[PDB]
C-alpha cells in the first residue's frame, strides 16, 4: 500500500503509516513504543525530525542564498560569503555585524528562549500558552491538538489544508522537502571540511567538469 | 531481539529517605538499638543484592552507582587540570624540564607547614608533584595554562554531565532487565565504539596535535612561539612542512599508497633521545592499528541483524572428554549474576594494572618520564598496589557469587562443577607447589645469611659462588634484542632499550634506560615473587572453592560469605567464612606487591638510574651492589632498608619533613592495627561494660548501647588498618629517598 | 524542607559542619595569634 | 489560583498557594516546603529587599547625580575608605550597638506576634500594626497608608514593594558585580552601553576567541 | 586509477564476497554457520527486495569483509612485490 525502504518484521508493527512520512525506514527499531522513555518514544521523534527538518531548511535555503544571490549580483559582494565565513566559525573567516557575535549570541539566546520554552510548554501541556497574559497576543498562541502543527492565526495567516486530504499531501510534502534539507545540510558541513569552498562553489566546479570534480577528485582537502 | 526498554519515573525524587538512614534494608530501617547499627549502616549500603532480590532493580543501582563513579572521577581530574593551571610551575618545566622539578600544590602559611612550600624551581614554591601529569600533558601538545583551565572547566561540566545521567538513568529513565542482559550489544558497542573509537580519536589528536607540537618542542622551540594547535589543523602547509606526507592530503589513506604516510606513521621503537620517550609518530600508529583492530573485533557479536556469534552458542559448543558439559551454563551465570562479572573484571583489570606498571618503565611513554625518576618509582608502585587490590577484590567477589548467586540445579557436570568436585586435589598440589617455592627460595636466602655469617662465602647463591643463572630469561633477553634484525624487520630498535644493544639513553646527565643484567639475585628475587604469587592465590582459590562446604562445616553456604565462626566445636571453626580467606590474602597480597616494589627500587636505583658524565662513565644511585647485595637477608636489611632510609628520617627541617612525619604515622597506624587484629571481642565488650558503670553513675549512659566491634568488623579494621600502615610507610619512603637522590 | 533539616541533623553532617567551624576558628586564631607557648596575662 | 506565574506553562508549588504578595510559584528548590520556615523566609525577603532599596538609592542616585556635577560622592566604593570624625571600627560598633534594640524588637515581632508593639517608655504610644513585616503605626507609617480595609487592595498595595525590591536587590548584586570586573562606576557602564550597545557589553572586557 | 593493479584487486575482492554471500557460499544475515560449517537458514526478520534474500546488512557485511580482504591482498601484495 506504500513505499518501503529497509523496513522490517519488527518496524512494520508499529509504523502503519498514520505519520506523514511513514515508510516503515526503522531499522535500528528507535521508535518502538514498548521501551518508550525520555526522549526515545513514539511521542517525540516526529515531532523533533519535524523541527529539525524546519531548522534544515531554512539552513540548506541560507547557507547558499548569499553566495546565489551575489552571483547573478543583486546584493553587495562583501555579504556574498561562504556560510563558514560569515563569523559563524571565526578561525575559518568572520565578518563585522553591527554587534560582535557573543553579543549576537547572548540577544538570540533570548530571543529563541521565550520562543523554544513557549513551545516546549505547549508540546509538554498542550494549550498552556493560550492562558496567561503575553502582550495581549496569547490568544494566537493557543496551537492545536497536535504540537508540530499549531495552524493558529499567526503560525498560518495564509489558511492552507482547509481540507484534511490536501493538508495531509501537504503534510508530507513537509516532511519530504525536510529529510532532504537535513541532509543537504550534512553535505553542506562535510564539503565545508573537504573542500574549502561553499556549496554554490562545488556544484558550479561540479557543472564545469564533472569527472575531474568530484569526491574522489576532491578528497586531497586543498 | 535487541532493543531499548526502559522504565518512567520509576523512583520519586525526594528527600523523605534521606532522614531515615537505613532505608534500603528491612533490618536496618528500624532503629539504632545498639551502635552495632550505625557501622552495619556502612557495611550493607552498597550490597544491593542484600536489599532486594529484583535483578532489574539492582541492575538499575549499579549503573546509576557507576554513573556516580565517573562524575567523582571526573571531579577529580578537573582539580587536577585546575590545579596545574594556577598553583603550577607548568610552563616554567616547559621552558626546561631537565632542572625544574614538577609542582602543582602550594600550602597555606598557617603554623609552619609553609617549609613545605619547597624550591622545585622556575621562581616556584610548593609540593613537588610525582603523577607525572607535567610529561602526559608535554606529551599531549599543552603548551599554556589556558588550555588546562578549559580542560578542568570541561572537566566540570562532564562531572554535573554524568550527575545528572546518574538522577536520569534511576529516578527518570531505568532501563530494564532485558537492556542490561544484552551482553552481545554491549560487548559490540565497547569494543568498536569505545575502546577503538576512544583509540581513533586519540590517534587524530596526535597526528594533528601531538606530533608538530612535540616535534616543535624537540627542536628547542621556545613554546610561546610555537604555533597552536588549530593553526596546525587550519593551515596545512604549516603543518606540511615538518611532516612532507600531509601534503598529499588522505589521497594515499584511500588509494591504499600508506607507504606515503611514513614520515609520521613508523614502526621505529626504542626511545627519542632528545627527550627519552617514546617516539609519537610510533604512538600514533599505534593507536591507529589497534583502533582498526578494536574496530574489527566489535562486528563480532549478533544483535539483531544476523551475521555474529552467540556467545551461548559459543561456550555450548566448547566442551571434552576430560570434561563434562564445558562451557555450558555460564552464560546465564554471566548474565543473571553482577558478582561473577565484577570478579572477572576486577581480576582482568588488576593483571592489566600490573601490565601497565610493568610496560611503562621499559618504555616510558611520555617525554621526560625515564629521567623523572621519582616519577617513574610512584607510578610503578601505585600501579602495583592498584593491581593487586583489584586481583584480591576478584576473589571476594568470585567467593560471593559462590555463596550467594550459586545454582546447582543449572550446573551439573558442567566446569564449575568439576572444578568442586576436585578442589581437594586443587589445594593440596597448590599447597605443595607452595611450599616447595617457600623452600628453595627463602631457605636459600637463609642460607646466604648463613654462609655468610660463617665466613663461608664460597658456600653462598652468588655470582662469585654456586650461581643460579636465569638462562630462560637470558634467552628471551637475547631474542628479543636480535628481533629487529631477523624476526621483525621492519623494526629500527628493539621494543625496549632493556633487551640489549649496548645503547644506553641519557638525556640531560642521567640515565633513561640501559640494558638490565640479569644474575643469581634476580633468579632468587623472581621465584621469591612467584612463591608469594602461588601461596596468594592458594588463600583466595581455597576460600572462593570452599566458601559453600568443606568436611568440617558440611553447611557453609547457609551461614553466608561474611560470619565470623561456626563456633568453638570441631575444634575451633575460626576464619572458616570466605571473607576470612579474602582478609588473609589482602596480607599476603601486600607481601607480594611489597616485595616486588623493593626489588624494583633496588634494581632501578642500582643498575639502571643514574648519572653519565660528558667522558661517558655512568655512575649509579646505590653503586651497582644488588648483584651482590640483594642475595642476603642483611643486605636487604642494611643496603636497601638502613642505607636508603637515611633521607626520609633525616627530612626533618626540610621541604620533605611531611614525608619524615607520615613515615612515622604510617608505623603507628601499623602498630595501631595490630591489636585489633591481635584482640578479640570479650575483652573489649566487658571493659565497654565497665565504662558504661562509670557513664550510668553519672546518668551521662547513651540509649544506643555501646557494644564492642563485631569479630569481622574488627579484622575488617585491622587489616584496614595494617595495610595503610604499611603502604603510607612505603609511599613516604621511596618518596623521600628518590626524592633525595634525584 | 522538614526531611532536608532532617537529614543535615545527622550524626555525620552535623559533625563535619560543626568540625569545619571548630577548625577554621582555630586556623583563623593561628593566622592572627600564631606561635605562642604561654597564655599572657 | 490561575494567577500569573514565572513559568506560564507549570503548575504552581502547592504552599505557594498565592496567598502571599509577590507569589508567583517560584520555588524550583523547594525551599518554602516548611510553613514555619516559608514564613521566616517570608520575612528575609521583605527586610532584604528594604535594605536593597536603599543600596540602590544610595549607590546608584549619588553617582548620577555626582556624573551630573551636582554632588561629589566618592563612587560608593572608596566611600569606606574617606575620613569621618570617627574610625570605621567604632562606627561599625556604634552601628551594632544601635541596630541591636531594632532587630531584637523585630526579631521578638517574628518570634511573638502581636507584642513588641507598646513603648516601654510611654506605653500609650503604641504601633497599630497587624501583619508581621508590617509594623504600621506612626512612625513607620506616618501617612496611614498600610491600612487600607479592603484586603486585595491592600495586597495590590503590597507586592510594589516585593517588585521594586526585587530589582534593586539584582540591581544592587550587579553594582558589586560590575564594580569588581570593569573597575567602573555603574552609571559609567550604564552610558558606556548607551554609547554602542552592540560591543560596550560584559564581553567588551571578556575578550573571547573570536571578534 | 582505474586500472590499476589495487584498483583490480579491491573490486575482485569486492565482488567476489558479494557473490558468496548473495548466492549461498558465505554466511549472511539469512544464511548462519553451524560448528559444522554447514549453512542452515534462518528468520532474521529484515525484509529485502532482493529474491534470494540478500540484505542491506548482508551487503554492507559483505563489501566490508571484502575491502578487508582486498587491503590486506594489496598490502602483501606491496610488501612481498
Ligand atoms: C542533498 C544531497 C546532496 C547533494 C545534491 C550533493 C551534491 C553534490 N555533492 Mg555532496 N554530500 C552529501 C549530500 C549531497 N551532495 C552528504 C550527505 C555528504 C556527506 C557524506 C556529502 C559529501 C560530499 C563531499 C565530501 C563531496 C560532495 C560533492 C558533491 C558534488 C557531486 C560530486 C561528488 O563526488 O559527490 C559525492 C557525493 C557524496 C559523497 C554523497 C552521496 C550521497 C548523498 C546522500 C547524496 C545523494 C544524492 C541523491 C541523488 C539526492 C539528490 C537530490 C536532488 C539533487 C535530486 C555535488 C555538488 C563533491 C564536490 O563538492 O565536488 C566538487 C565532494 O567532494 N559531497
Ligand atoms: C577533586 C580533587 C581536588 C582536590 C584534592 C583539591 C585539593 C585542594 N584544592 Mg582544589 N579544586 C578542585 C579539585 C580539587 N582540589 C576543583 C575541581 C576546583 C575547581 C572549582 C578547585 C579549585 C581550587 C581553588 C581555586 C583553590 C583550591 C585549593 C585547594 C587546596 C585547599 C582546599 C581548600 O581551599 O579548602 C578549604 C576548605 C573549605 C573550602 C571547606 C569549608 C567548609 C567547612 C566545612 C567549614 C564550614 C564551617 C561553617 C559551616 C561555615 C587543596 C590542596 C586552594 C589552594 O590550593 O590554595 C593554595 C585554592 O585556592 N582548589
Ligand atoms: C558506542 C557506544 C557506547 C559507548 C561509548 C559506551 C561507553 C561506556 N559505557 Mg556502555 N553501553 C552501550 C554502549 C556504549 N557504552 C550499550 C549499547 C549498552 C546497553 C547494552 C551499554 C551498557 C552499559 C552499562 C550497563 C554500563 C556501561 C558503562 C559505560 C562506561 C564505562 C566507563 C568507561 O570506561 O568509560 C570511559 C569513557 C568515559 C567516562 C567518557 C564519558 C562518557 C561519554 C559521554 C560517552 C557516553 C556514550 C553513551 C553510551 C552515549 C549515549 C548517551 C547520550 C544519549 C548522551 C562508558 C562511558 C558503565 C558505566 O560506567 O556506566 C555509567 C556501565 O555500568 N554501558
Ligand atoms: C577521528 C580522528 C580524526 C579526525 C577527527 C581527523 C580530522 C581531520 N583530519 Mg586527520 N587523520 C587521522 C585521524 C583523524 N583526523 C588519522 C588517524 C590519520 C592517519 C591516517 C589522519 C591523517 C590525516 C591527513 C594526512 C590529513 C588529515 C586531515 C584531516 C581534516 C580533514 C579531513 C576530514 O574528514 O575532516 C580533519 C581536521 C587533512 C587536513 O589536515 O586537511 C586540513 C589531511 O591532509 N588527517
Ligand atoms: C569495581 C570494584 C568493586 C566494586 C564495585 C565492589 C562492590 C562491592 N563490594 Mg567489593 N572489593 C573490591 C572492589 C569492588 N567491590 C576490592 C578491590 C576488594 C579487595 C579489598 C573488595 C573486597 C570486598 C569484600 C571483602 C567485601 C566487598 C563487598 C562489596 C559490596 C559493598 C558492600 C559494602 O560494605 O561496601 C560499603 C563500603 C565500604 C565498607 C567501604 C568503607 C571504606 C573502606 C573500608 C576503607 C577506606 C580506605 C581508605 C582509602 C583509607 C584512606 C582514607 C582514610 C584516612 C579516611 C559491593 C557489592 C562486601 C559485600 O558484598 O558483602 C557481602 C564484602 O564483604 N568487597
Ligand atoms: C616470617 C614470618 C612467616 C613465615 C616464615 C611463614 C611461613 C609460612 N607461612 Mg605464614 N604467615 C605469616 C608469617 C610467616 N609465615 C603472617 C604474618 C601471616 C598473616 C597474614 C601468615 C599467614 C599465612 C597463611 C594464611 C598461609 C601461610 C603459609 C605459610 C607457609 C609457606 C609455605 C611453606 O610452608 O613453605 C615455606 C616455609 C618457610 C619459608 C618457613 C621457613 C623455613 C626455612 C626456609 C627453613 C628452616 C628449616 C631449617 C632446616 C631449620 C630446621 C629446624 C629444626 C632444627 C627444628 C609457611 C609455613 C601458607 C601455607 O600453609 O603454606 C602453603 C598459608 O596458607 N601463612
Ligand atoms: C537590575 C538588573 C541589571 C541591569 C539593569 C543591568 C544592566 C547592565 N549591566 Mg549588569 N549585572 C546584573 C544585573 C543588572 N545589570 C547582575 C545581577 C550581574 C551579576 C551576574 C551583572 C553583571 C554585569 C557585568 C559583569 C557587566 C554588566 C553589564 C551591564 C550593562 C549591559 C551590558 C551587558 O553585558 O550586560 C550583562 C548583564 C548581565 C551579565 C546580567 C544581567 C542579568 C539581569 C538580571 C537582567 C535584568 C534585565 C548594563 C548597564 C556590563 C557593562 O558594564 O557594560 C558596559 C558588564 O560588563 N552587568
Ligand atoms: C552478487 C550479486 C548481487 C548483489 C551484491 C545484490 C545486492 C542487492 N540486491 Mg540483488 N539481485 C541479484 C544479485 C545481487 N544482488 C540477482 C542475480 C538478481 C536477479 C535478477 C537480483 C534481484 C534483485 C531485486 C529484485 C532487488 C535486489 C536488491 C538488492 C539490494 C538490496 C537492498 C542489494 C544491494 C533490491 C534493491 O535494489 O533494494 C534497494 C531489490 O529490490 N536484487
Ligand atoms: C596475497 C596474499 C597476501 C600476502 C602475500 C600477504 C603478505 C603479508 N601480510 Mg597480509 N593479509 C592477507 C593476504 C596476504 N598477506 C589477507 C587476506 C589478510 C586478511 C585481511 C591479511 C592480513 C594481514 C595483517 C593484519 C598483517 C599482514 C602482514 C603481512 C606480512 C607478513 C609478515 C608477518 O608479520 O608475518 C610473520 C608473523 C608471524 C610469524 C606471527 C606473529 C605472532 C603474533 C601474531 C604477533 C606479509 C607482507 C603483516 C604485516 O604487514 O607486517 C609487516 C600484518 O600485520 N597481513
Ligand atoms: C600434567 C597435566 C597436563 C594437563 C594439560 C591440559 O591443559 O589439559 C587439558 C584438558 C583437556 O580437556 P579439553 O580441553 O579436551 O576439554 C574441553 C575444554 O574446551 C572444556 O573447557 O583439560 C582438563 O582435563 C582439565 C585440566 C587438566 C588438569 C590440569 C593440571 C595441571
Amino acid at each position: 500500500k506504500r513505499s518501503l525502504i529497509f523496513a522490517s518484521k519488527q518496524s512494520l508493527s508499529y509504523l502503519d503509516g498514520t505519520l506523514p512520512g511513514d515508510y516503515g525506514f526503522d531499522p535500528l527499531g528507535l521508535m518502538d513504543p514498548e521501551g518508550a522513555g525520555g526522549f526515545i518514544d513514539p511521542q517525540w521523534l516526529p515531532y523533533a525530525e519535524i523541527i529539525n527538518g524546519r531548522f534544515a531548511m531554512l539552513g540548506a535555503a541560507g547557507a547558499i542564498a548569499p553566495e546565489v544571490l551575489g552571483r547573478i549580483g543583486l546584493i553587495p559582494q562583501e555579504t556574498a560569503i561562504p556560510w563558514f565565513q560569515s563569523g559563524v566559525i571565526p578561525p575559518v573567516g568572520n565578518y563585522s555585524y553591527w554587534a560582535d557575535p557573543y553579543t549576537l549570541f547572548v540577544l538570540e539566546m533570548a530571543l529563541m528562549g521565550f520562543a523554544e520554552h513557549r513551545r516546549a510548554q505547549d508540546y509538554y501541556k498542550p494549550g498552556s500558552m493560550g492562558k496567561q497574559y503575553f502582550l495581549g497576543l496569547e490568544k494566537f498562541l493557543g496551537g492545536s491538538g497536535n504540537p508540530a502543527y499549531p495552524g493558529g492565526p499567526i503560525f498560518n495567516f495564509l489558511g492552507f489544508g482547509k481540507n484534511e486530504k490536501e493538508l495531509q499531501e501537504l503534510k508530507v510534502k513537509e516532511v519530504k522537502n525536510g529529510r532532504l534539507a537535513m541532509m543537504a545540510v550534512l553535505g553542506y558541513f562535510t564539503q565545508a571540511i573537504f573542500t574549502g569552498v561553499g556549496p554554490f562553489q562545488n556544484l558550479l566546479d561540479h557543472l564545469a567538469d564533472p569527472v575531474h570534480n568530484n569526491v574522489l577528485t576532491n578528497l586531497k582537502i586543498h | 531481539e535487541v532493543k531499548i526498554m526502559v522504565e518512567k519515573d520509576p523512583v520519586k525524587t525526594s528527600f523523605e529517605k534521606w532522614a531515615k538512614p537505613g532505608h534500603f534494608s528491612r533490618t536496618l530501617a528500624k532503629g539504632p538499638n545498639t551502635t552495632t547499627w550505625i557501622w552495619n549502616l556502612h557495611a550493607d549500603a552498597h550490597d544491593f543484592d542484600s536489599h532486594t532480590n529484583d535483578l532489574e532493580e539492582i541492575s538499575r543501582k549499579v549503573f546509576s552507582a557507576h554513573f556516580g563513579q565517573l562524575a567523582v572521577i571526573f571531579i577529580w581530574l578537573s582539580g587536577m587540570y585546575f590545579h596545574g593551571a594556577r598553583f603550577s610551575n607548568y610552563e616554567a618545566w616547559l621552558s626546561d624540564p631537565t632542572h625544574i622539578k614538577p609542582s602543582a600544590q602550594v600550602v597555606w602559611p598557617i603554623v609552619g607547614q609553609k617549609i613545605l612550600n619547597g624550591d622545585v624551581g622556575g621562581g616556584f614554591q610548593g609540593i613537588q608533584i610525582t603523577s607525572g601529569f607535567f610529561q602526559l600533558w608535554r606529551a599531549s601538545g599543552i603548551t599554556s595554562e589556558l588550555q588546562l583551565y578549559t580542560t578542568a572547566i570541561g572537566g566540570l561540566i562532564f562531572a554535573a554531565l554524568m550527575l545528572f545521567a546518574g538522577w536520569f538513568h534511576y529516578h527518570k529513565a531505568a532501563p530494564k532487565l532485558a537492556w542490561f542482559q544484552n551482553v552481545e550489544s554491549m560487548l559490540n558497542h565497547h569494543l568498536a565504539g569505545l575502546l577503538g573509537l576512544g583509540s581513533l580519536a586519540w590517534a587524530g589528536h596526535q597526528v594533528h596535535v601531538s606530533l608538530p607540537i612535540n616535534r616543535l618542542l624537540d627542536a628547542g622551540v621556545d613554546p610561546k612561539e610555537i604555533p597552536l594547535p588549530h593553526e596546525f589543523i587550519l593551515n596545512r602547509d604549516l603543518l606540511a612542512q615538518l611532516y612532507p606526507s600531509f601534503s598529499k592530503g588522505l589521497t594515499p589513506f584511500f588509494t591504499l599508497n600508506w607507504s606515503e604516510y611514513s614520515d609520521f606513521l613508523t614502526f621505529r621503537g626504542g626511545l627519542n633521545p632528545v627527550t627519552g620517550g617514546l617516539w609519537l609518530t610510533d604512538t600514533a600508529h599505534h593507536h591507529l592499528a589497534i583502533a582498526v583492530l578494536f574496530l574489527v573485533a566489535g562486528h563480532m557479536y549478533r544483535t539483531n541483524f544476523g551475521i555474529g556469534h552467540s556467545m551461548k552458542e559459543i561456550l555450548e559448543a566448547h566442551k571434552g572428554p576430560f570434561t563434562g558439559e564445558g562451557h555450558k551454563g555460564l552464560y546465564e551465570i554471566l548474565t543473571t549474576s553482577w558478582h561473577a562479572q565484577l570478579a572477572i573484571n576486577l581480576a582482568m583489570l588488576g593483571s592489566l594494572t600490573i601490565i601497565v606498571a610493568h610496560h611503562m618503565y621499559a618504555m616510558p611513554p611520555y617525554p621526560y618520564l625515564a629521567t623523572d625518576y621519582a616519577t617513574q618509582l610512584s607510578l610503578f608502585t601505585h600501579h602495583m598496589w592498584i593491581g593487586g587490590f583489584l586481583v584480591v577484590g576478584a576473589a571476594a567477589h568470585a567467593a560471593i557469587f559462590m555463596v550467594r548467586d550459586y545454582d546447582p540445579t543449572t550446573q551439573y557436570n558442567n566446569l564449575l562443577d568439576r572444578v568442586l568436585r576436585h578442589r581437594d586435589a586443587i589445594i593440596s598440589h597448590l599447597n605443595w607447589v607452595c611450599i616447595f617455592l617457600g623452600f628453595h627460595s627463602f631457605g636459600l636466602y637463609i642460607h646466604n645469611d648463613t654462609m655468610s655469617a660463617l665466613g663461608r662465602p664460597q658456600d653462598m647463591f652468588s655470582d662469585t659462588a654456586i650461581q643460579l643463572q636465569p638462562v630462560f630469561a637470558q634467552w628471551i633477553q637475547n631474542t628479543h634484542a636480535l628481533a629487529p634484525s631477523l624476526t621483525a624487520p621492519n623494526a629500527t630498535a628493539s621494543t625496549s632499550l632493556t633487551w640489549g644493544g649496548g645503547d644506553l639513553v641519557a638525556v640531560g646527565g642521567k640515565v633513561a634506560l640501559l640494558p638490565i643484567p640479569l644474575g643469581t639475585a634476580d633468579f632468587l628475587v623472581h621465584h621469591i615473587h612467584a612463591f608469594t604469587i602461588h601461596v596468594t592465590v592458594l588463600i583466595l582459590l581455597k576460600g572462593v572453592l570452599f566458601a559453600r562446604s568443606s568436611r568440617l562445616i558440611p553447611d557453609k553456604a547457609n551461614l553466608g560469605f561474611r560470619f565470623p565462626c561456626d563456633g568453638p566445636g570441631r575444634g575451633g571453626t575460626c576464619q572458616v567464612s570466605a571473607w576470612d580467606h579474602v582478609f588473609l590474602g589482602l596480607f599476603w597480597m601486600y607481601n607480594a606487591i611489597s616485595v616486588v616494589i623493593f626489588h624494583f627500587s633496588w634494581k632501578m636505583q642500582s643498575d639502571v638510574w643514574g648519572s653519565i658524565s660528558d667522558q661517558g662513565v655512568v655512575t649509579h644511585i646505590t653503586g651497582g651492589n644488588f648483584a651482590q647485595s640483594s642475595i642476603t637477608i642483611n643486605g636487604w636489611l642494611r643496603d636497601f632498608l638502613w642505607a636508603q632510609a637515611s633521607q626520609v628520617i633525616q627530612s626533618y627541617g626540610s621541604s620533605l619533613s611531611a614525608y619524615g612525619l607520615l613515615f612515622l604515622g604510617a608505623h603507628f597506624v601499623w602498630a595501631f592495627s595490630l591489636m585489633f587484629l591481635f584482640s578479640g571481642r570479650g575483652y573489649w565488650q566487658e571493659l565497654i561494660e565497665s565504662i558504661v558503670w562509670a557513664h550510668n553513675k553519672l546518668k551521662v549512659a547513651p540509649a544506643i548501647q555501646p557494644r564492642a566491634l563485631s569479630i569481622v568488623q574488627g579484622r575488617a579494621v585491622g587489616v584496614a588498618h595494617y595495610l595503610l600502615g604499611g603502604i603510607a610507610t612505603t609511599w613516604a619512603f621511596f618518596l623521600a629517598r628518590i626524592i633525595s637522590v634525584g | 524542607m522538614q526531611d532536608v533539616k532532617t537529614y543535615l541533623s545527622t550524626a555525620p553532617v552535623l559533625a563535619t559542619l560543626w568540625f569545619g567551624f571548630l577548625a577554621g576558628l582555630l586556623i583563623e586564631i593561628n593566622r592572627f595569634f600564631p606561635d605562642a607557648l604561654v597564655l599572657p596575662l | 489560583n490561575d494567577r500569573p506565574l514565572w513559568f506560564p506553562g507549570s503548575q504552581p508549588p502547592e504552599w505557594l498557594d498565592g496567598s502571599l504578595p509577590g507569589d508567583f510559584g517560584f520555588d524550583p528548590l523547594g525551599l518554602g516546603s516548611d510553613p514555619e520556615l516559608l514564613k521566616w523566609f517570608v520575612q528575609a525577603e521583605l527586610v532584604h529587599c528594604r535594605w536593597a532599596m536603599l543600596g540602590a538609592a544610595g549607590i546608584f542616585i549619588p553617582e548620577a547625580l555626582t556624573k551630573a556635577g551636582i554632588l561629589n560622592t566618592p563612587s560608593w566604593t572608596v566611600a569606606g575608605d574617606q575620613q569621618y570624625f570617627t574610625d570605621a571600627t567604632t562606627l561599625f560598633v556604634i552601628e551594632i550597638i544601635l541596630f541591636a534594640w531594632a532587630e531584637g524588637r523585630r526579631w521578638a515581632d517574628i518570634i511573638n506576634p502581636g507584642c513588641v508593639n507598646v513603648d516601654p517608655v510611654f506605653p500609650n504610644n503604641k504601633l497599630t500594626g497587624t501583619d508581621v513585616g508590617y509594623p504600621g503605626g506612626l512612625w513607620f507609617d506616618p501617612l496611614g497608608w498600610g491600612q487600607t480595609g479592603d484586603a486585595a487592595k491592600l495586597k495590590d498595595l503590597r507586592t510594589r514593594e516585593i517588585k521594586n525590591g526585587r530589582l534593586a536587590m539584582l540591581a544592587v548584586l550587579g553594582a558589586v558585580v560590575q564594580a569588581n570586573y570593569t573597575h567602573t562606576g555603574p552609571i559609567d557602564n550604564l552610558l558606556a552601553h548607551l554609547a554602542d550597545p552592540g560591543h560596550n557589553t560584559i564581553f567588551a572586557l571578556s575578550n573571547l576567541v573570536g571578534k | 586509477y582505474i586500472g590499476s593493479s589495487t584498483n583490480l584487486i579491491m573490486v575482485a575482492s569486492t565482488t567476489l564476497m558479494l557473490f558468496a554471500g548473495r548466492f549461498g557460499l558465505a554466511p549472511s544475515a539469512n544464511r548462519k554457520s553451524t560448528a559444522g560449517l554447514k549453512l542452515v537458514d534462518r528468520d532474521s526478520g529484515l525484509q529485502t527486495g532482493d529474491p534470494a534474500g540478500f540484505t542491506a546488512t548482508d551487503t554492507l557485511a559483505c563489501g566490508a569483509l571484502g575491502h578487508v580482504i582486498g587491503v590486506g591482498i594489496v598490502l602483501g601484495l606491496k610488501a612481498t612485490a
